[PDB]
């Protein structure tokens, strides 16, 4: 009789997985105008 | 004269009066409003001419 034993190496295996998401922002309006240059009173003639 | 105020928000040209401007008033006189308005290129402009009573 022997009894003798083994020994081995530590095997594990896992499934690893990392995920994220998205989300589009919007902010808009109907335009009023709109920031313009030299903003006088006008006298348009044809 | 005196400062407006831009309102953003109700998108108007607003201005209060207040006691301190009707003591150098006089109830009756048909003032004339003149409105004036600056854009960032420094222009002066004229947009209302108003005339106003304060009676």
């Amino acid at each position: 009789t022997r009894v003798h034993s083994y020994r081995g190496v530590l095997i594990i295996t896992d499934e690893l997985t990392v995920e994220a998401g998205s989300r589009v922002s919007l902010s808009g309006y109907v335009s009023d105008g709109g920031t313009s240059d030299v903003f006088t009173i006008c006298r348009l003639l044809d | 004269q005196s400062p407006m105020t831009v309102n953003k928000e109700s998108n108007r040209l607003e201005y209060i009066f207040s006691q301190n401007d009707y003591k150098v008033l006089v109830k009756g006189k048909v003032y004339d409003m003149i409105v004036n308005v600056v854009d960032e290129s420094g222009n002066h402009s004229t947009i209302l001419k108003q005339k106003v009573r304060f009676n």
